[PDB]
DNA sequence: AAAAAAAAAAAAAAAAAAAAAAAAAA
DNA sequence: TTTTTTTTTTTTTTTTTTTTTTTTTT
C-alpha cells in the first residue's frame, strides 16, 4: 500500500560465495534453511552492512555478548584460522579484488536499491587500503553489472561520472553524508537503524533503563549552553532540563497507550512506567545559589559547572545536566479482567531458559515498531524485521505466541533456522531459501513450499 | 524431514475414541485401539494430558504393551497405571 | 565393573516441589523431558548443590556467562519476582522450615548415599541464620525418613548423635571436611568436581591453556623448596624436568585413545604441547656460570631466589618454579590416509554457531576423562556426567557425532531436551523422566522400554 | 597525496560488600 | 555446651588509559 518490504539481494565475490548469485524474497514472509556451516549469517552480514554506521557481525552465535568478525575479511574470503606456512592456502582471493553487494526495496509503482563497491590494488591487509564508494538508485536500468562494467573501464572517477549524465543516481564517498540521506529519505529516527541489528541476535535484558536511555530516546543534552554561560565571564537551563523531562513524560505515555492492543500470556498485557529520582549535585548547586543570592564569590558557580563539563563521563555529569538520566524505568504486567498488578519486573534475572527469550523478543518488537515511522504519525514507510537462530531454547507454545504478536503489531519478517523446525514455517511462510556448502563454494536455490512437496 | 508428529489430528483422534467409548480407558488399550506412528513422543502427549486435566496417576502398579516397529524387532514398554476419560477434560483448552 | 553409576535421586521440600517425590535412572542413560518453565534445572541443581563447593546455578540458560539463583531462595521456594505489598505472596513457605535432598551409587552390591539436612528457626532470611548439617553413609535402613524422623524428634544434638550409636554413617558440621572425605573416597583429582560443574553449562571455548592450567592439572610448585634453600645460608631443575616429563607421558595415551574417533568425516583430532623458555631462567643460568668461572658473587643468586620466592603472582617469576607454566597448548585437526596436517587452533574464536559447540564438547570430555583418573592405573571409580539444553545450536549428524564421542570413551550420561529431538534419542536411550507442572506444584512420572 | 582532530571499543586497577571457618567467653 | 568475635576469600562496580579508524584540510 505505501510500506516498502524486501524483495531481493544480490552478491558477488562476498565471502565464500563466488562469482554472481541472488536470492528472491516473498512479501509475506520467507524462510532460510540448510545445515550447520553453510552461509545463512553470510546473507544477514551482507545486509547489515549497508544499514548501519557500525555494525556487530556474527551476533547470534554468542548471545549477544561478542562480535568476531571485520569487513576485510569477508572482502578476501577466508575461511578458518590457516596453518601457518609460505603460501597462506586459508584465504581464498589474493592480490587485486573487487566486489560488489546490493539490496533492493519495492512499493506499490515504486523502486528503490541501494548498493556499494569495494576493491583492492595490491597485496595488502590494512583498513586504509580498502577503497570504498557507496550508491543509491531510483532509476530501473541502474543494475549491479551496469557498475561493474564502469568500474572495469575507469575508476572512481568514471563511477562518479554517472551523477554528470544519467539520472537518479547519488555517489556518496562518505557513509555519513549517505546516512543522513538515507534518513532523510525514509522519515526516521536517529537511531532506528542501529536498534534494527540489535534486534537479530540479543536474548537477554540486564536492564531495560539502558535500552531506553541509549537506543530508543534522542540525544538532548544541554553541555554546550553550560560551557557558553560558564565562560561568558543559568536558571534558564534548568527551565530547558524541565521542558525535556515533560517531553520524555508524553512520549513515553505514548508508547504505552500503544502496547495495550498486543496480547502477553492469555488474559494478561503490559505496561510501562517510568517514576521521577533527583540526587547528587542538584542540591549543591541550588544551595550555591541561594547561598551567592545573601550577597565576591562568583567563581563558585563557575567552578561547579567547568568541573562538569570537562568530566562528561561521570555520573554526576550525567544526572547534572543530561535531561534523559533524570528518570527510572521498569515494567510491569496486568491482568486483563479489571486492572490489577500481578508482577513488576525491572530486568530478567532469575527467570527460566525460555522465559528470557519471550520477554525480550516482546519489548525488543515493541520498542522498534515505535522507532519507526509512527514516531511521528502515519504508518511505517520501512517494515521488515530479521531474526537470527529463531526459537533455539523455547517450545512449540512459546513460539506461537511470539509469531502472532510478531504479526500483530504489523511487520513483514524473514526466519533464520537450521532444519530443526519445519512444520510452523511451512504453515505461517509461503516461500524457503535453501543454502547448500561443496568443498568452499555455496550456492542458493529459491522455491516455493508446493514444488518441494511434490518431490 | 517433513511431517514429524501432528498434534492436532492425535488431539481429536484421542477426543474422538474417548467420547465413543464412554467409559474410563487405560494407556494399553488406548494404545492398542489406536497405534502410534512413533513409540514415544505419544505416551508423553497422553501423560501431559493426563496430569494436566488433574486425573490421578497411580505408580505402584504396572501395564505392559508390546509394539512392533516398521522394521520388525519389538519393544516392550513398562508403562504406568493411567485411567483416561472423556468427562474430567471435557471442557479444557489446549 | 568398578564404576559407580547413579541410580535416584530423591527430593523434600525443594524448589516448587512440596513433599516428597523421586526419580530413577537405567543403567543405559535416560533423557528428561517437559514443556518450558516446568522444573528441569531444579532437578539438577539439586544433584549439583551435593558435589561442587561453590556451585553455579542456572548456568546454562544465558550461556556460561552468568549465574542468577542463590541457595536460600530454594529453600524458601521464590516463584518470580512478585510485586509490593507486605504479604509476599510470591514466597511459599514462610517461618520454620525444613528440607532435605540424597542421591544414591551403585557399582556392584556395594552402595553409597549423600545426603543434607537445612532447616531455619524463625522469621529471618539472613544466609548467617541457616543450619547446615551433611551425611554420608554406606550402610541400608538409612532413608530420608528416617532422618526426617530423628530431626522432628529432637534437634542436632539428636541428629549428630547417631554415629555412636550406630554404625557406617558420618555426619560433618563443616563442608570442607565433608569434601575432603569425599574426594579422598574417590580417587578423583582436586578439581574434577568443579570441573564436573563447568561442563554442564559451557558452549563455548576461549583458551585451551586457561581450562589445562586451572582446573584439569594439579598444583606441584617448589617454592618451599626454593625458599628453603635461599634461607639456607641443584636438583630443583631435575624435579622440574621430571614434573614436565610426566605430563607429556600422559598426553600421548590422551591422544592414543582419542585418535578412535572421527571428529569430521574423515578426520581426527589431536592435543599439542610445545616448551616455551623465558628470560628469568637464562639469567639464573649466566648467574649460575658466572660464579662458576669467578672462583664472592653468591649475593646475586640468593637475590634473584628471594625475589622469585616474594612475587608468587607475576609471571615472570611464577614461569620460572611453576612446571604448569612452562609449557604451551593447542589442538591440530588431521586427517588419515597419508597423516596430513590441515588446521592448527587455539580457541573458538571466528567459528560458526555449530562448530563452537562441538569443539566444546570435545575438548571438555577429554578433560574429564584426564581428571577422573589422575594417573595410568585406569579403573575410574565415578562414572556419570550430565548435560544441560543438549545440542540447541546444531544439526542431526553433530549431535550423532557428539553422543558416538560420549560413547568412546566410556561414559554414562544423561541428557536434557525442552521436548525436542526425540527420533535422535529413543535409539540410544531406555529410560525416560517427565516432569510437568500446574498451578505452582510441580510432578515426576518414570517410564522405560526394552 | 600527506598531516591533524575526534570518536568508539577494549583492558587493567582500586573500592566495597557478603559469606564461611576457627578461637574465645558465659 | 551455646553464643560471640575475628579473619580470609570471592565477586561486583566504577574509573582511567590505550588503540584504531574515520573525516577534514593543505
Ligand atoms: N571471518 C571468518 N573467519 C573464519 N571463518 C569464517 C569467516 N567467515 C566465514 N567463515 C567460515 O564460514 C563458515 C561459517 O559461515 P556461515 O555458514 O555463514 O555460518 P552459519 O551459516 O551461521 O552456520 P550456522 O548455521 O550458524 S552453525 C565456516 O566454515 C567458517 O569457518
Ligand atoms: N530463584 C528463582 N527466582 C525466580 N523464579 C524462580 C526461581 N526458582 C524457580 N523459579 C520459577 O520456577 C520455574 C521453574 O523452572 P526452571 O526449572 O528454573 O527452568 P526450566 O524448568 O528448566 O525451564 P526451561 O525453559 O526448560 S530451562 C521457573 O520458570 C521460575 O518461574
Ligand atoms: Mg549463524
Ligand atoms: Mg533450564
Amino acid at each position: 500500500s505505501e510500506t516498502f518490504i524486501l524483495t531481493s539481494i544480490e552478491l558477488y565475490n562476498w565471502g565464500g560465495f563466488q562469482g554472481y548469485h541472488r536470492a528472491e524474497i516473498d512479501p509475506s514472509g520467507t524462510a532460510v534453511i540448510g545445515p550447520t556451516g553453510s552461509g545463512k549469517t553470510t546473507l544477514v552480514d551482507a545486509l547489515m552492512t549497508l544499514l548501519c554506521a557500525n555494525p556487530r557481525y556474527n551476533l547470534a552465535s554468542t548471545g549477544g555478548h561478542e562480535s568476531d568478525r571485520d569487513l576485510v575479511s569477508y572482502v578476501r574470503g577466508v575461511t578458518g584460522p590457516g596453518d601457518g606456512g609460505v603460501e597462506q592456502s586459508h584465504i581464498a582471493r589474493q592480490g587485486k579484488t573487487v566486489t560488489a553487494i546490493a539490496a533492493t526495496l519495492e512499493r506499490d509503482g515504486a523502486q528503490v536499491r541501494l548498493g556499494a563497491v569495494l576493491w583492492f590494488e595490491g597485496t595488502s591487509s590494512s583498513a586504509s587500503d580498502l577503497k570504498k564508494l557507496w550508491l543509491l538508485s531510483e532509476s530501473p536500468e541502474q543494475t549491479l553489472e551496469h557498475w561493474l562494467s564502469q568500474h572495469h573501464a575507469g575508476g572512481m572517477r568514471a563511477l562518479r561520472q554517472m551523477e554528470k549524465d544519467g539520472m537518479g543516481i547519488w555517489p556518496y564517498p562518505s557513509k555519513k553524508a549517505f546516512l543522513a540521506r538515507l534518513r532523510d529519505y525514509f522519515e526516521v529516527g536517529e537511531n532506528a537503524f542501529t536498534l534494527l541489528n540489535r534486534a537479530a541476535g540479543l536474548k537477554q535484558l540486564n536492564s531495560i533503563d539502558e535500552i531506553f536511555r541509549e537506543l530508543v530516546l534522542d540525544d538532548r543534552s544541554a553541555f554546550e549552553r553550560a560551557a557558553e554561560v560558564a565562560s561568558s565571564f543559568v536558571t534558564q537551563l534548568l527551565s530547558y532540563i524541565d521542558h525535556e523531562v515533560s517531553m520524555i513524560e508524553e512520549r513515553l505515555d505514548d508508547l504505552n497507550s500503544t502496547m495495550q492492543r498486543v496480547d502477553f500470556q492469555p488474559g494478561r498485557y503490559l505496561r510501562l512506567v517510568a517514576k521521577k529520582v533527583i540526587h547528587e549535585s542538584l542540591r549543591t548547586l541550588q544551595h550555591a545559589q541561594r547561598q551567592l543570592n545573601s550577597a565576591k564569590a562568583l567563581q563558585a558557580l563557575v567552578g561547579l559547572l567547568k568541573d562538569a563539563c570537562e568530566h562528561s563521563r561521570n555520573q554526576g555529569a550525567k544526572a547534572l545536566l543530561d535531561p534523559r538520566f533524570r528518570l527510572e524505568f521498569a515494567v510491569s504486567v496486568i491482568d486483563r479482567e479489571g486492572n490489577n498488578l500481578i508482577e513488576t519486573r525491572t530486568g530478567s534475572q532469575g527467570g527460566s531458559g525460555g522465559e528470557k527469550e519471550i520477554i525480550a523478543s516482546y519489548v525488543l518488537t515493541a520498542s522498534l515498531s515505535y522507532a519507526l515511522c509512527p514516531d511521528g504519525s502515519s504508518r511505517p514507510l520501512f517494515g521488515t524485521i530479521v531474526l537470527d537462530q529463531a526459537f533455539s531454547r523455547s517450545s512449540h507454545a512459546v513460539a506461537g505466541r511470539i509469531i502472532a504478536a510478531l504479526r500483530e503489531f504489523g511487520l513483514h519478517a524473514v526466519f533464520i533456522t537450521p532444519n530443526k523446525e519445519m512444520r510452523l514455517l511451512r504453515h505461517h511462510t509461503r516461500s524457503a531459501v535453501v543454502v547448500h556448502r561443496r568443498g568452499v563454494e555455496s550456492s542458493l536455490v529459491s522455491l516455493s513450499w508446493e514444488a518441494l512437496d511434490e518431490h | 524431514a517433513f511431517d514429524g508428529l501432528d498434534r492436532e489430528a492425535l488431539i481429536h483422534d484421542t477426543l474422538a475414541v474417548l467420547v465413543e467409548q464412554g467409559r474410563p480407558v487405560s494407556l494399553g488399550e488406548l494404545a492398542s485401539l489406536l497405534p502410534p506412528a512413533h513409540d514415544l513422543e505419544t505416551f508423553a502427549l497422553w501423560l501431559a494430558m493426563a496430569r494436566e486435566a488433574g486425573i490421578e496417576v497411580l505408580t505402584e502398579e504396572r501395564q505392559f504393551v508390546e509394539l512392533v516397529d516398521e522394521d520388525e524387532q519389538r519393544w516392550g514398554f513398562n508403562l504406568p497405571y493411567v485411567g483416561l476419560d472423556h468427562e474430567a477434560l471435557k471442557d479444557i483448552d489446549w
